[PDB]
């Protein structure tokens, strides 16, 4: 039969049947219970709308995400999300599946254990494999080395691979993402008097930073540029109308990625701990390294990071070696096409987690040998 | 100990072509086909459409104008 | 007689009422056909770029 | 205020039985005006609005531009003296405290009911009025059923009608149990 | 009673007229209204590609 590569995500679930080129279902990962009280009767109500049903009604909802950072917070709203993944988006029930999830480096062990715990008692797939999400952004792009930035909605992260050989002292992983943009872009919106406090006008402030916000390839440049001209003030209609009008908050927002100190955080940029994850690796693989740098991942498609990031790096490696950033069109999906190329192979076919092996061992199985 | 992957044969970049060369040439084509039949479909038929509501509407305008008229010069007193 | 000056008066407020209406009816169309030509037009603009793009 | 009006052309109720009276005046006669400057100025020169009425003895009145100055109150509380804004404003006030995602919907499904709605004119006046305080891009649309009176009525007869309501109903041995103040309970 | 059976006809003619111009007009105005969207994303996503231009 075929596999089911779901990709669990944080903020937006991608899920699809092993073998295709885009995921089937893909929506965002939110479970909002309804906060007033309500006063029809016989409406139909129900007491938790996910996915992306809850994106519609999110007027009268209060949604809240199960997954923080990677890990996994709530564990009921995670297990209903994954009901409502195998039900109503794919209608595969999971007894006749096998299910490839995906999970951030370095992350607890327990969230792992209960991932595999939840789909081989309640889901009772048949058999299941949990894989690294920066191997899979390599697999995508066809390569076999490289050091892959994917620096999704919750965690960046920043995996150097070579010859197929993984180099685990060398992964830099780093709690700046996109959610933490989003915070910092409604907190900046407050300088000229728009307030968004709600968390359903998270999902607002988010849309403006998708549609708005590009980085600037030259910070200071652009500072006093648009502190002179109107030429940057770009305006976009509310739900409601009250159009708004953005300003130098457009490349504000995602310069928050190479100057980490905006949001308070101490450690460097993502342009600065790329470098730092190169030079841990060893002296004579820096060269392909350098020359086979991986963007992936949902807030690597800003217009105009591919840019930044190459003169960044640039301006810190040394002059003769090549630098090259590459950056695919279908960056958004690229950890989902490699976990079904991954799915997809011959040679992969016995590497899953058979129930029988699970029943002998319980579910720290998967530290084991099958990875 | 950390895992040990079973030796395999092959491949890897030579699905690249057959996933992207693919789709460089019948995806462009298929686009321009929808493209042209939507256009063909939608903006003709809209345009003659809207003329013949428009004229229907003259004719409406003028229904309604005799009405009025017969109507005022009847009820006047 | 007051059910005949009722059903009159009534009726005199619904005949103007519905010439209000009629002209409201036929500015809407006629701005719906304004604006739809001009979409045709951007939509021709448009085709003539794919003839450009024809090119490919 | 109507019976305080017309006390400006020399025609004074006031007993509470001629109560009843100007209010038949009020339902036959008045009605909303579009533009009430428009209006105050046009009944100030000519004299196509000086509607008639027979009292219930006879001696005819003619009511001038006190015809939509009694209905007017709606919208400018103040010619009773009370302070707060208009019904087209308390509804625009009523919406902008909702969430910013649910005031499109409200926007486009305002409905109108109550006996007091049934004014000839004031489902285009409020609709204009509305427009003009609310942006100019939310379609803004007014529902007037010719039923206007009965609404609540209608719709108390169909909520009782309901088999999901049938267990609803404040059972008597209920009261028996938590008194008079079991209505502020759950059977609300 | 004669004026009374014609004013009602006459009445009750003009009303339904008035509610189904009234539908008439509802339907026009959501596909105008859709029209307006469809015009102002068309605009939109050019301006976007005008961008996409600029940037390259
Ligand atoms: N076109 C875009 N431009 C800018 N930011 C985007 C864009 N699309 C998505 N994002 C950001 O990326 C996030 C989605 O990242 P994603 O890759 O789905 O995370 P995950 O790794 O959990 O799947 C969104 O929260 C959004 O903030
Ligand atoms: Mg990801």
């Amino acid at each position: 039969t075929t596999a089911l590569v779901c990709d669990n995500g944080s903020g937006l679930v991608k899920a699809g049947f092993a073998g295709d080129d885009a995921p089937r279902a893909v929506f965002p990962s939110i479970v909002g219970r309804p906060r007033h009280q309500g006063v029809m009767v016989g409406m139909g109500q129900k007491d938790s709308y996910v996915g992306d049903e809850a994106q519609s009604k999110r007027g009268i909802l209060t949604l809240k995400y199960p997954i923080e950072h990677g890990i996994i917070t709530n564990w009921d709203d995670m297990e209903k999300i994954w009901h409502h993944t195998f039900y109503n988006e794919l209608r595969v029930a999971p007894e006749e599946h096998p299910t490839l999830l995906t999970e951030a480096p370095l992350n607890p062990k327990a969230n792992r254990e209960k991932m595999t715990q939840i789909m081989f008692e309640t889901f009772n797939v048949p058999a299941m494999y949990v894989a690294i999400q920066a191997v899979l952004s390599l697999y995508a792009s066809g390569r076999t080395t490289g050091i892959v930035l994917d620096s999704g909605d919750g965690v960046t992260h920043n995996v150097p691979i070579y010859e197929g050989y993984a180099l685990p002292h060398a992964i830099m992983r780093l709690d700046l993402a996109g959610r933490d943009l989003t915070d910092y872009l409604m907190k900046i919106l407050t300088e000229r008097g728009y307030s968004f406090v709600t968390t359903a006008e998270r999902e607002i402030v988010r849309d403006i930073k998708e549609k708005l916000c590009y980085v600037a390839l030259d910070f200071e440049n652009e500072m006093a540029t648009a502190a002179s001209s109107s030429s940057l003030e770009k305006s976009y209609e509310l739900p409601d109308g009250q159009v708004i009008t953005i300003g130098n908050e457009r490349f504000r927002c995602p310069e928050t990625l190479f100057q980490p100190s905006f949001i308070g955080m101490e450690s460097a940029g993502i342009h600065e701990t790329t470098y730092n994850s190169i030079m841990k690796c060893d002296i004579d693989i820096r060269k392909d390294l350098y020359a086979n740098n991986v963007l992936s991942g949902g807030t690597t498609m800003y217009p105009g990071i591919a840019d930044r990031m190459q003169k960044e790096i640039t301006a810190l490696a040394p002059s003769t070696m090549k630098i090259k950033i590459i950056a695919p069109p279908e960056r958004k999906y690229s950890v989902w096409i490699g976990g079904s190329i991954l799915a997809s192979l011959s040679t992969f076919q016995q590497m899953w987690i058979s129930k029988q092996e699970y029943d002998e061992a319980g579910p720290s199985i998967v530290h084991r040998k099958c990875f | 100990v950390p895992p040990k992957i079973p030796d395999g044969e092959r491949v890897d970049f030579d699905d690249i072509h057959r996933k992207r060369v693919e789709k460089d040439l019948n995806e462009l084509q298929t686009l321009i086909e929808a493209h042209f039949e939507n256009r063909k479909k939608e903006e003709e038929e809209l345009i003659s459409l809207k003329d013949r509501i428009e004229k229907r509407r003259a004719e409406r305008a003028e229904q309604q104008r005799i009405r009025n008229e017969r109507e005022k010069e009847r009820q006047n007193r | 007689s007051d059910k005949l000056k009722e059903a009159e008066t009534r009726a005199e407020f619904a005949e103007r009422s519905v010439t209000k209406l009629e002209k409201s009816i036929d500015d809407l169309e006629d701005e719906l056909y304004a604006q739809k030509l001009k979409y045709k037009a951007i939509s021709e603009e448009l085709d003539h770029a794919l003839n450009d793009m024809t090119s490919i």
